[PDB]
């Protein structure tokens, strides 16, 4: 989708955040009445070619 | 033309004296910053210029 | 399913005549009944509610009464348009049963 | 277009980085920005379907 | 304020399956239901109902006796709705209407359009 | 997510995760609503004169 | 542009003629009613204050029969016993305050009188329109 | 009964006709005006502002002599150098919104005309009733 | 309930008639038991069934009458 802006011939890639605080290097959320920081590296490090 | 009827006017100019609540009023100039003081907060609404007498 | 009839199944008068129609339904149905009236090449159009509801346009020649299990509509005076086709019917719970009709005639 | 008196239920959260238990869109997989030319400003990516 | 048609085959063969479509307008109002009604009537004979839907459902409601034999749908995109009739006979050559009645504050009204024939034969 | 910055054309981009702004939660929500106010009074033209 | 100045009619200064020639000009008194954390809170005691006292007058006016206009007559007959004079002195030299002073005692009873007229008038009228 | 539904005549809905028919539904919207510890105050103070406005309006159009009806005729005339074009395309094709947008600009003078043509009116009744 | 008596154009009155006819069916009666015996109480208690659908015939035949009449005034 994210495509059609951009020109086919382009050449798309995904980076962990930059740096920072805690607060926003890393995803913080709620569950059962307790905080939770997780480490999201895992998620935004692939590329994606042409064709 | 000697026997007469009553009749009734509106906005009338008379007046008495009594007492009520009175409100402010600030120059818009010191709400320019000068956020700092004991008095004139900006709950004053801003003036008017060229008072009418 | 409530049973309608239609007395007289035929009639035949002269114009300017006054003349009376009966719908006497199987039970009692209190009075959500309307009649319809309808004539050759042309489809249906409501003539009374109720019973006791004039329908705006029409002619006031036309009165209806009843209750319970009889109904009844009265012209004053005939007119060359008022012979054509009518038909009582009971705007009730399912299913909706509609009568069997009478045709004015000239004589 | 059309008008209500009352809008739907929302259901506050907190979260970064992510959205959890938000609305979902009907079409397609759709992308939201401002000025998207600029790299400035941030950039809305709304799913078709949860992820559990 | 409502005007309505009618559209559907001129003859159909016996046992086959007959589709008809009627349109619909909503008028000066803003809001409301509209008890859509699709009606009958063989030559020389009483009119007979067929089945009703509302405006705003789906739980199309028919008459006892042609439960089976009777599917009604609507679509709100054209505005529109259908019945599909299906082992079609000589006794269903009749005329047919398509027809709205209002709920206006203690009126009543209702509309009937023009209708249209429909027959049966080999 | 976020554009990282480029320099002349690379043909290709990169985006990283971004967030901070509460704002931006709410707005994920808030974009199919507008409020308007009403005016009365009103003005024509007719052929009528006045009542003497 | 170097003599031509300015002469606008302004608030309450016609106080000072006679009681007749202050009449003719009231009109603008009348389009001058309306006009629109303890450091703010008494301005909605003014506003509730202001727009009370409006209403007030607006039902006065309406219960006696003569809302929408600014002179209206009436039948209740005048009586030498509240005051004396004649009209040519009273329209000629007084001003608006020395007759509040003198009227003031006599006030209840002209304002009670004025319902009951109107209560007859209408009785009545009611009756001759439904006569047929 | 059975089979009869519920038809309303709602809200702005009606706001996609020409002119005629959407003047049929007025009353309606005119109706729709005065339905009805940090926050309270707030609320409060929105309520005090809608009757502020209300008020206003019922002043305005008091003055023009007008009120205590829907609709009005008055003895201004229409100059074409606003907008000529002819009464029947005035009437049967546009909308009420293209309408006031295109009559943006000339508002005030109108008010102006027919405030003046008012008092006269009101003036020359009024000494007119006092030769009687 | 100041604007609602002013919608039914009988606004700075007190007493004002109106074109409506009086349908037998909410509750015949006669006028002489009316106007002699019933008290206000007990007449409002009986008549508390029908109030919403009586608003709107005066509401409408104002509405009509005002814009029949305004045709009238206008081709003069
Ligand atoms: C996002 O990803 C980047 C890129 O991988 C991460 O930076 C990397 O962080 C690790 C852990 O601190 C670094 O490892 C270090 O390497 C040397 C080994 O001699 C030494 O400095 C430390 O002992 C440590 O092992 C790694 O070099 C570094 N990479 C780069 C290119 O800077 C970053 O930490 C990630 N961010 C988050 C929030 O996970
Ligand atoms: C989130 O987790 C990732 C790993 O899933 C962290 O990034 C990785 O951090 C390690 C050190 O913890 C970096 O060094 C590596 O360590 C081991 C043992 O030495 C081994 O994997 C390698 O030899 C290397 O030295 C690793 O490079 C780094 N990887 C990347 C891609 O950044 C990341 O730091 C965590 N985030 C936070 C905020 O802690
Ligand atoms: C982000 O994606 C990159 C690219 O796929 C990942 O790098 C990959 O990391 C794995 C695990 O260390 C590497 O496997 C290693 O390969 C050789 C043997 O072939 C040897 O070094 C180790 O025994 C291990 O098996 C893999 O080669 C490497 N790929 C590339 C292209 O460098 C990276 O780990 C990913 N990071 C995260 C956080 O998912
Ligand atoms: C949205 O972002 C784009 C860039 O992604 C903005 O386009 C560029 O905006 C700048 C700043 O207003 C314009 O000013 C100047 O133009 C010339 C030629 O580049 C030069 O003096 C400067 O480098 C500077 O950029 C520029 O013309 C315009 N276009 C380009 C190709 O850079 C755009 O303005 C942003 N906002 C909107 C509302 O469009
Ligand atoms: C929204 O816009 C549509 C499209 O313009 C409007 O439909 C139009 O409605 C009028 C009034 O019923 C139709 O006029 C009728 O048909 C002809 C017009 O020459 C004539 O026999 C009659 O004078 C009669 O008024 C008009 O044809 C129709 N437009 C079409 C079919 O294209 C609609 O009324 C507008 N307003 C809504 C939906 O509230
Ligand atoms: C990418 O390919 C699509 C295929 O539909 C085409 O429409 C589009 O123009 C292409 N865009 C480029 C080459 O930037
Ligand atoms: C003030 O009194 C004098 C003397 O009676 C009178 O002529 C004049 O009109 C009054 N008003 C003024 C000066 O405004
Ligand atoms: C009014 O009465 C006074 C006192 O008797 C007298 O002087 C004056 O001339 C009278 N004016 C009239 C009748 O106009
Ligand atoms: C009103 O009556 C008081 C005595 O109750 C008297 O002193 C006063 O002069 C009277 N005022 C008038 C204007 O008659
Ligand atoms: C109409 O307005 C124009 C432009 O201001 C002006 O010249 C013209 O005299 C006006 N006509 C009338 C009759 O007021
Ligand atoms: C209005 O004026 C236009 C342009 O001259 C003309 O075509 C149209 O017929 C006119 N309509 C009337 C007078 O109703
Ligand atoms: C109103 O005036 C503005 C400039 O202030 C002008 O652009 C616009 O066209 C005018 N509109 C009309 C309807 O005359
Ligand atoms: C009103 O009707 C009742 C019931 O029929 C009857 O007893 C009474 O005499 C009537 N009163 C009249 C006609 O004044
Ligand atoms: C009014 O309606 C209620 C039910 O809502 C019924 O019990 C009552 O008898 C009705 N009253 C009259 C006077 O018809």
């Amino acid at each position: 989708q994210l495509r059609k802006h951009f020109g086919n011939n382009t050449i798309i890639r995904f980076a962990n955040s930059s740096g920072g605080d805690l607060e926003v290097t890393t995803h913080s959320f709620n569950c059962g009445g307790e905080f939770f920081y997780c480490n999201t590296s895992g998620l935004f490090n692939s590329t994606w070619i042409s064709n | 033309a000697e026997n007469l009827w009553v009749t009734v006017y509106y906005g009338v100019p008379v007046w008495k004296d009594a007492e009520t609540t009175l409100f402010c009023a600030s120059d818009a100039k010191a709400y320019e910053t000068e956020k700092h003081n004991v008095w004139a907060t900006h709950a004053c609404v801003p003036t008017d210029p060229n008072p009418q007498e | 399913d409530i049973q309608l009839t239609q007395s007289p199944s035929s009639l035949s008068a002269s114009v300017g005549d006054r003349v009376t129609i009966t719908c006497r339904a199987s039970q009692d149905i209190n009075t959500d009944l309307s009649w319809y009236y309808q004539k050759s090449g042309e489809a249906p159009k409501l003539l009374i509610y109720r019973a006791s509801n004039l329908q705006g346009g029409a002619p006031s020649r036309f009165s209806g009464t009843g209750s319970g299990t009889e109904f009844t509509l009265t012209i004053s005076s005939l007119q060359p348009e008022d012979f054509i086709t009518y038909y009582c019917q009971q705007r009730y719970s399912f299913p909706i049963t509609f009568g069997a009709g009478t045709k004015v005639d000239i004589k | 277009v059309s008008t209500v008196q009352c809008t739907h239920g929302i259901k506050p959260v907190v979260s970064t980085q992510l959205l959890l238990n938000g609305s979902l869109a009907e079409e397609e997989v759709m992308i939201r920005s401002e000025n998207i030319t600029n790299n400035a400003k941030n950039i809305l990516v709304q799913f078709n379907t949860p992820v559990q | 304020q409502v005007q309505v048609q009618e559209s559907g085959p001129g003859i159909v063969k016996p046992s086959e399956t007959l589709s008809l479509t009627c349109a619909a307008s909503r008028g000066p109002f803003s809001g409301g239901h509209f008890y859509w009604n699709w009606f009958r009537q063989p030559p020389g004979k009483g009119l007979e109902w067929i089945g009703g839907i509302y405006s705003d459902g789906d739980a199309a409601d028919y008459n006892p006796s042609l439960e089976s034999r009777v599917a009604i749908s609507r679509d709100r995109s054209a505005n529109r709705f259908s019945l599909k009739l299906i082992s079609v006979t000589t006794t269903d050559t009749a005329v047919y209407y398509c027809s709205s009645t209002y709920s206006w504050n203690n009126v009543w009204f209702d509309q009937w359009g023009q209708g249209v024939l429909v027959t049966v034969s080999s | 997510l976020t554009r990282d910055g480029g320099s002349t054309n690379s043909t290709t981009e990169t985006f990283r995760p971004g967030g901070g702004d509460m704002r931006d939660n709410w707005r994920s929500e808030l974009y199919k609503y507008k409020v308007v106010k009403i005016e009365p009074l009103g003005v024509a033209p007719t052929r009528c004169k006045r009542r003497v | 542009a170097v003599g031509i100045g300015a002469v606008f009619l302004g608030f309450l200064g016609a106080a000072g003629s006679t009681m007749g020639a202050a009449s003719m000009t009231l009109t603008v008194q009348a389009r001058n009613l309306l006009s629109g954390t303890v450091w703010g809170i008494k301005q909605l005691q003014a506003r509730v204050l202001a727009v009370e006292r409006y209403l007030r007058d607006q039902q006065l006016l309406g219960i006696w029969g003569c809302s929408g206009k600014l002179i209206c007559c009436t039948n209740v007959p005048w009586n030498s016993s509240w005051s004396n004079r004649n009209l040519s002195e009273i329209w000629d030299n007084m001003t608006w305050l020395q007759w509040d002073k003198e009227i003031s005692n006599y006030t209840q009873i002209i304002y009670g009188l004025l319902e009951e007229s109107q209560n007859q008038q209408e009785k009545n009228e009611q009756d001759l329109l439904a006569l047929d």
